[PDB]
DNA sequence: AAGTCAAGTACTTACGCCTGGTCATTACTAGTACTGCC
DNA sequence: GGCAGTACTAGTAGAAAGTACTTGACTT
RNA sequence: AUAAAGACCAGGC
């Protein structure tokens, strides 16, 4: 980072969401359809997963944005289906709910009484108010008419208003709602009571008969089950007064569903209040297009990619499109589409998760689409969110080093080279950093690159004396113009014994394990130094242990680790009061002997 | 150029433009074209020079 | 150290050929690699020298296959490989071997036959080491307060008959 | 179980202010413990 | 020229609320090792880039301690914003804290 | 394809022979000390699948 | 469906006059003791007479320096708020600009300043620049081109136009170098 | 300034009415116009918006990506220091189906 | 990210409070060494006086304000010293929680308090009395943790450095981390060893809790069988 | 017929970091162009 | 000159535990 | 002028 070009914005809170058909329409740039890597002679082909419209790829200009590999971050793509169909992550919560509503009202198989109960309960939810919440259950006062009952969601819908409008009254809730754990404990629980809901009960309540349920054959194809004799007979006094269905009618039932009990569901799927007023449907979480990744995180290097699934679900997805062309101009025809159907979404399934797949023989393990390449052992994140690869480190082996004072090292020439520290020129080192620059990277102490005005960054790898003097003669002046005038060059510098170094060693298992010390050149080898009494700290040894040695780039991180994480003040480790410090073995077995009687 | 450091970062007009007639305009210019000499600045104002010319007299 | 390198060239008309070719091409490496395309036997190499030249035809330019390492190298021997067949066929594997002056500093895990495991921290001086009555002075010291820990007891009975067998 | 808690995060449509320091490592601004809970201010003499 | 207008009067407003009076303040008044480090590392990170300097420098070429030297005579037109997890804070400034 | 069963040293068998391992047959030998060259010659392995395994008995 | 995904749309968006600004820039460590001067140099200088997005059109100075304070409070010994990671300071304030916006349909003076077989250049109060192409180019009109040394237009009167040329805006171009303003011929 | 600032610091390109990051992009300007940067998600085609007379627009809000095809809208952005891998995860995560929606300050 | 707060509270990062104060006295473990030596500081007393430097601290530091609730507390304490909570009044909190810690002096804990009069009670001895406890009060004043702190991560690691030195089988019932872990990860439910602890009364004597032993003690059917004939 | 209690089971889970080495670029199989004998 | 064997190429195919969530039997 | 990943074995703390 540096610290010449401000940030001028951050960041205070982040929202989900969920990918809907009109936002990838008009999100992507380009369509593509046949499943081709790439042509012959080495050229993107177009229609393709490598679309030079994705991105640049093998330094070929993009179609999207025109400019190179560096410059161009990539482009989102998406790929269409041709019929629509679940998510794998979801699927478990669809499950709940096309085993919850009526097949004939649309309405779930409660009452309309105790569902607008825990909507308006979830309602109070929202905001942190939670002393009302269970006195809005005891509200019962007055089979059953309907009069009644709407006059009874009339008194709990003014109770609901007044208790919203009292508690933003007086200082208890602000207008956008509270957040805390407490609430969300007794949310996340009877949200999952409201998953404890019909699933035990039978005949609908609003209208009286029952519906067919469904039975899920365990990873592709809810089932829908056979109806039985004291069942058909209850189909036959409505009008008085376990077989492969189909795939889109479950969203031609969740859609009137979600549409007969909106209000409902718009207090189940929202943790806070509604400011934007949207609608909650079926067409959110049911998928109709794919996304792919741009061509920067689909790199060739052999299929070391998602393609080699991408082009099954894009042979997959024109053999059908030549289906219902087949059925265009009009048994086994039947079958295969059929089959197709449940062949394209365990062809998805098996791009977003691993264990719905029907597979094959041994496979030395499938490759991880997404899912599980986001999780390599158990969470990936662990290897470019937690922990980083940091830059500007050394790393070798300790030797022992008297006659440091207990708070320096002892750093080779090598790592006196390589290593830098970035160090705007200013009045108080015209003085000292002109020696730097004209000594060079070799020889200590110098400087190894200069960093312009204009962000380009020169080096001194392979110049001369000459053009060393040259740049140190017009390093202290004035900016090309009014625009660059307020900072200068920022020549970086390898190291001197004013900078400050934290050592570390793995694994590294308390507060006192990373302290921050001074430095001090010792052109005596390439291997690290260190003292006494601070090998016991870190509880080392010297039979070949191997730590670390970062190195800060910010002149406040040098203050933190010089006056906060330094090494004297963790004189005393903060766990029961006893001091990880002091000599060992050699200086006290010359204090029994020094500082004895038969010593004169 | 087209950075943090020579651009801001969110603009937003106050209040409504509110007219100022060619007396308001005049006194402007006057005000703060001996109110801005106290690099590139000059070739700005040699513009402003223009536009104080030619609605006060003609070139 | 002896570090072996395989070379394979030509990565069906052979195009690279090993040596040079007849047009212009630079100077000031011809002190490692000879004519026939081979390097000599016991030059200095350190990273970034060549070690093996070819000629291709589909460019007409004599390339260099660089060498990268950790530390330099000195050659000691080139084996030259060639395909039995009926036809004649031109070399295109080649087998060069390596040897890296390994000399001792500090840091490396020198030890006995006994299991105290340790490292240098310094090579001092002998006009700075104790000298004996004698006039020796021991190379080596090692600590005697890992003994306690240790228990490596052997160090000691051993150390008494070593010098009872070398008087 | 970072997918199970993806599904539960975005089905309640969850906005979270990204105050724990495993999110403040994530985007961050500097951290919420230690020298990341105060700011700083500069005084200046002039309007 | 009317939405923000509002938004910018609702930013003042909460602003000025969270805003606790001078004479209020009822923390701690001794300055803290995180104040101490961070005005030492951000008075560095101000003076490295050619600032106006309100102590005598003699032949002294490391930021850091010129920061130290800067707190130790009181010299840095630098105010610590103390926040409160409820959203309220205190200006203490440095001048009056004290340090050992 | 015997070459490849002693150069990658896992085995691609048809009949899924006794052993209960796939991996862990051949070992490189260094050959950098005689002790090193005589410890391959009378070396005893329990199984690489007891790595994987977490009792102590 | 239709009309809520509208509303699900409209919701994520969710001839000189002065107008006042509210503006968030940064300052430069050198600018401390004098703060208004640096953000003069660094966002208002290389600012006048450049075009601007937010007000749309060309800037013509600025008025009301008046910086925003962090703390709400009478004295001049304000306080600006620095970034934890840079030593420049992110502060609001209002400036007042007299701003020049010439919109479509309204109808300008000109000076001529070039007189081509195609179109005219011109120089609307000696500042900014204007154009007119050959679509807009009446046909009562004729060019002639001169064989000594440019040329000039004919009016429908049969007369060479007069320095002082009076036209109405067409277009305002803004991705250019200097604003150029279209002109029209009949309405 | 370790963990972020070493390797992932990267300034990339927020919009602020959308709040994501990989979907904006630099259209191809003309050959006079440069430094051109917008969100393509809020905007919308052209010829699709139309139009309290006809409205017209100051042609600086229109941009061109290099298949030719013409846009309008989607300007509000700006750059923010962001690690990289977390622009992965806005890709990846929304090749899941999952949005993320980050809204800058101020706003 | 639990830590303490400038209130003098620890609480996560949100904003919801974990305790109050952190242990009651927000002191860090790094300095409370020196404060239960007193006849160490009194010995030394004229170095720590300087350094301390109490002659600097009473600008911006209020004195009598938590003397006088200090001495009525310790008033009532003394006063009734015969029953334990379960029948004492809260009328008197702790002299720390109604008062700002860092800017009012004398306002100590209970046991430092209760040590610190058995001191002087124990003793007489050439420093005045109302200097030293001055400079000793000050000095528990000056021994607080910084508002900042990482509180949480200390208490992460300063538990789990030691289970590295001791992570083995024994050394009665299950110990070391198979249940110090179990403690905190397995949300500790129905476990391998069901202990309780009886304080025995102290008029029964041996022959009384060997029948009581005998009498809880569970006998299955098959404890009384000693041969099965199925024919 | 519905609410509760008990059983199956799906998978979800488990040290810190680093240096080397190989290794393999898929194997079985069938359509097709080229060579030599009759 | 026509038939057929042979080799080269492109395409395709048995072992650790700990807990809550779902579901079938049971009894009022 | 360039150089990326996962699979198995051995080894250091
Ligand atoms: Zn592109
Ligand atoms: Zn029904
Ligand atoms: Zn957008």
């Amino acid at each position: 980072m540096d610290i010449s070009k401000p940030v001028g914005s951050e960041i205070t809170s982040v929202d989900f969401g969920i990918l809907t058909a009109k936002e990838i329409r008009n999100l992507s740039a380009k369509q593509i359809t046949n499943p081709t890597v790439l042509d012959n002679l080495g050229h993107p082909v177009s229609g393709g997963l490598y679309d030079l419209a994705l991105g640049a790829f093998l330094r070929n200009l993009c179609s999207t944005c025109g400019l190179d590999e560096k410059f161009c971050p990539g482009h989102q793509g998406h790929i269409e289906l041709p019929v629509p169909c679940y998510n794998p992550l979801f699927f478990n919560q669809l499950y709940i709910y096309l085993r919850a509503s009526c097949l004939f009202c649309h309405h779930f198989r409660l009452k309309s009484v105790e569902v607008h109960r825990y909507a308006c309960k979830l309602r109070l939810l929202q905001y942190g108010l939670i002393d009302e919440s269970y006195k809005l259950d005891e509200i019962t006062l007055g089979d059953i008419s309907s009069t009644l009952l709407n006059e009874l969601k009339s008194k709990r819908s003014e109770y609901v208003d007044m208790a919203i409008a009292k508690a933003l009254s007086d200082g208890r809730t602000t207008e956008r709602g509270s957040f805390t754990a407490t609430v969300n404990d007794e949310r996340k629980k009877l949200v999952h009571e409201f998953h404890k809901k019909l699933l035990s009960r039978g005949k609908c309540d609003n209208c009286g008969m029952f519906s067919p349920k469904f039975r899920k054959d365990g990873f592709t194809k809810i089932f829908e089950t056979a109806l039985n004799e004291k069942q058909i007979t209850n189909n036959r006094v409505k009008g008085f007064i376990s077989t492969y269905i189909l795939s889109t009618e479950v969203k031609n039932i969740l859609d009137t569903v979600f549409r007969k009990e909106q209000c409902v569901l718009q207090y189940v799927f929202h943790s806070r209040p509604n400011l934007s007023r949207k609608l909650v449907k079926a067409d959110s979480f049911f998928m109709d297009v794919l996304v792919v990744p741009p061509t920067r995180f689909r790199l060739p290097s052999h299929e070391n990619s998602q393609n080699q699934l991408l082009s099954k679900v894009l042979t997959t997805s024109l053999l059908i499109r030549d289906l219902n062309d087949d059925l265009s101009k009009l048994r086994v025809i039947f079958s295969r589409l059929m089959n197709a159907f449940v062949t394209i979404q365990n062809d998805v399934n098996a791009f977003i998760d691993s264990t719905k797949a029907q597979g094959r023989t041994s496979g030395k393990v499938p490759i991880p689409g997404v899912k599980q390449a986001l999780e390599k052992k158990e969470g990936l994140f662990r290897k470019h969110m937690m922990g980083k690869r940091v830059n500007y480190a050394a790393r070798s082996v300790i030797s022992p080093d008297p006659n440091i004072e207990t708070n320096e090292i002892g750093v080779p020439p090598v790592f006196a080279v390589k290593l830098t520290y970035p160090e705007p020129v200013t009045a108080y080192n015209i003085a000292e950093l002109r020696q730097a620059v004209i000594n060079g990277p070799d020889k200590w102490p110098g400087a190894t690159q200069i960093q312009n005005e204009d962000g380009s960054l020169v080096s001194l790898i392979g110049m001369s004396v000459e053009q060393r003097k040259a740049l140190a003669n017009q390093l202290l002046t004035p900016s090309s113009n009014v625009s660059t005038h307020t900072l200068n060059k920022k020549v970086y510098r390898h190291i001197k014994n004013r900078d400050v170094v934290l050592m570390n060693r793995q694994p590294t298992l308390h507060k006192a394990s990373m302290m921050g010390h001074k430095v001090r050149v010792l052109p005596n080898e390439k291997t690290l130094r260190l003292h006494y009494a601070n090998t016991g700290a870190y509880n080392a040894d010297f039979d070949g242990d191997e730590m670390n040695m970062h190195f800060p780039q910010n002149e406040n991180a040098r203050a933190e680790a010089l006056n906060l994480a330094n090494t004297d003040s963790q004189y005393l480790t903060p766990t029961s009061g006893s001091p990880v410090r002091g000599l060992i073995q050699d200086h006290i077995s010359a204090g029994v002997w020094l500082t004895s009687k038969d010593s004169f | 150029t087209a950075t943090t450091l020579n651009t801001p970062v969110v603009i937003h007009a106050t209040q409504l433009p509110q007219h100022v007639s060619t007396d308001e305009v005049l006194q402007f210019l006057e005000s703060f074209i001996d109110e801005k000499e106290n690099t590139n600045l000059s070739s700005s104002i040699s513009q402003l020079k223009r536009i104080q010319r030619d609605f006060k007299g003609l070139p | 150290m002896y570090k072996t390198e395989k070379v394979d060239l030509a990565l069906d008309p052979i195009t690279q050929h090993f040596g040079f070719g007849n047009d212009e091409w630079p100077k000031e490496w011809l002190e490692k690699l000879d004519e026939d395309g081979l390097p000599y036997i016991g030059t200095y190499v350190e990273e970034g020298d060549p070690i093996c030249a070819y000629f291709d035809d589909t460019l007409n330019k004599t390339k260099i296959k660089t060498y990268h390492s950790s530390e330099p190298a000195y050659i000691e021997e080139v084996n030259l490989i060639g395909d039995e067949s009926n036809k004649f066929q031109e070399l295109q594997t080649v087998s060069i071997k390596y040897r890296i002056r390994r000399t001792p500093q500090i840091g490396d895990k020198f030890s006995s036959r006994h299991g105290q495991k340790g490292v240098c921290s310094r090579k001092w001086p002998t006009i700075d080491m104790p000298f004996s009555e004698t006039g020796i002075q021991p190379d080596i010291i090692i600590n005697p307060h890992a003994f306690p820990s240790r228990m490596t007891i052997g160090m000691f009975v051993e150390s008494l008959a070593g010098k009872a067998g070398a008087l | 179980t970072t997918c199970q808690f993806l599904t539960k995060a975005v089905l309640d449509n969850e906005r979270e202010q990204l105050d724990s320091p495993s999110a403040r490592i994530v985007v961050g601004k500097l951290n919420n413990v230690g020298t990341g809970s105060f700011d700083v201010l500069a005084k200046v003499p002039n309007a | 020229p009317e939405d923000f207008q509002q938004h910018e009067q609702i930013r003042r407003k909460t602003l000025k609320e969270k805003a606790i009076p001078k004479d209020q303040r009822a923390t701690t008044p001794y300055m803290t090792k995180y104040e101490r480090a961070r005005i030492l590392g951000t008075r560095a990170l101000q003076i490295s880039m050619n600032a106006p300097v309100f102590v005598d420098l003699e032949g002294e070429t490391d930021p850091l301690r010129i920061a130290m030297k800067e707190l130790a005579e009181k010299k840095i037109p630098l105010v610590i914003r103390r926040y409160l997890p409820d959203g309220s804070f205190e200006d203490w400034s440095v001048e009056e804290l004290i340090v050992d | 394809k015997m070459q490849y069963f002693l150069s990658t040293g896992n085995l691609v068998s048809q009949s899924g022979l006794d052993l209960q391992q796939v991996s862990g047959y051949t070992v490189v030998a260094e050959k950098i000390n005689f002790y090193r060259f005589i410890s391959h010659f009378r070396m005893v392995h329990r199984g690489s699948f007891f790595a994987q395994l977490k009792t102590t008995t | 469906n239709e009309n809520r995904e509208t509303a699900r749309f409209i919701k994520k968006h969710k001839c000189i006059v002065r107008v006042p600004i509210a503006l968030y820039v940064s300052l430069a460590p050198m600018y401390l003791e004098n703060p208004l001067q640096g953000v003069m140099k660094q966002h208002l200088n290389p600012l006048v007479m450049k075009y601007n997005n937010k007000v749309g059109g060309v800037v013509l100075g600025y008025e009301g320096l008046k910086i925003l304070d962090a703390d709400p409070l009478d004295t001049s010994e304000k306080l600006i708020k620095i970034t934890p990671d840079t030593p420049f300071g992110f502060t609001w304030c209002h400036v007042n600009l007299y701003v020049w916006q010439p919109q479509v349909g309204d109808v300008l003076e000109g000076y001529i300043f070039i007189q081509s077989a195609s179109h005219i250049g011109l120089l609307i109060h000696d500042a900014f620049n204007a154009s007119i192409k050959k679509n807009n180019i009446p046909v009562d009109w004729t060019f002639v081109h001169n064989d000594v040394e440019l040329g000039h237009w004919v009016d429908s009167n049969g007369e060479p136009i007069d320095g002082k040329l009076r036209f109405t805006v067409r277009n305002v171009h803004t991705t250019g170098r200097v604003v150029s303003v279209d002109g029209t011929l009949i309405s | 300034d370790r963990l972020l600032n070493s390797s992932d610091y990267t300034q990339a390109s927020v919009c602020r009415e959308c709040g994501s990051i990989l979907t904006t992009q630099q259209s191809v300007p003309r050959i006079g116009s440069i430094s051109t940067v917008c969100c393509r998600r809020c905007s919308m085609r052209f010829e699709d918006a139309k139009k309290g007379e006809k409205i017209f627009i100051d042609d600086s809000q229109i941009w061109e990506d290099g298949q030719g095809n013409k846009f309008v809208g989607g300007n509000e952005t700006t750059t923010v220091a962001i690690p990289f891998v977390l622009k992965y995860l806005d890709s990846e995560l929304s090749a899941m189906g999952i949005r993320l929606r980050y809204n800058v300050e101020p706003k | 990210g639990v830590h303490v707060s400038y209130d003098n509270s620890i609480r996560d990062a949100d904003g919801t409070l974990v305790q109050f104060m952190y242990g009651g006295d927000a002191i860090d473990i790094t300095k409370e060494s020196h404060m239960t030596q007193f006849e160490f500081c009194l010995d030394n007393y004229y170095a720590l006086l300087k350094k301390y430097n109490p002659s600097a601290l009473i600008e911006h530091l209020d004195v009598e304000s938590a003397l006088k609730y200090s001495k009525k507390t310790l008033k009532y304490r003394k006063k009734h010293s015969k029953e334990p909570h379960y029948k004492q009044s809260v009328k008197y909190d702790p002299v720390l929680a109604k008062y700002n810690p860092a800017k009012y002096l004398g306002s100590v804990s209970e046991n430092f308090q209760d040590k610190l009069e058995s001191f002087l009670d124990k003793n007489s001895k050439g420093v005045n009395e109302k200097k030293f406890r001055a400079l000793m009060q000050l000095k528990y004043m000056r021994s607080l943790i910084n508002p900042g702190e990482a509180v949480g991560i200390i208490a992460s690691q300063s538990v789990g450095e030691p289970s590295t030195q001791m992570t083995l089988n024994t050394f009665n019932v299950t110990l070391g981390i198979p249940r110090l872990r179990e403690i905190v990860m397995t949300a500790s439910a129905a476990i391998k060893t069901p202990q309780m602890t009886l304080p025995i009364w102290n008029d029964v004597s041996d022959e009384q809790a060997d029948t009581f032993c005998k009498s809880i003690s569970k006998v299955l059917l098959s404890e009384v069988i000693d041969k099965v004939i199925v024919t």
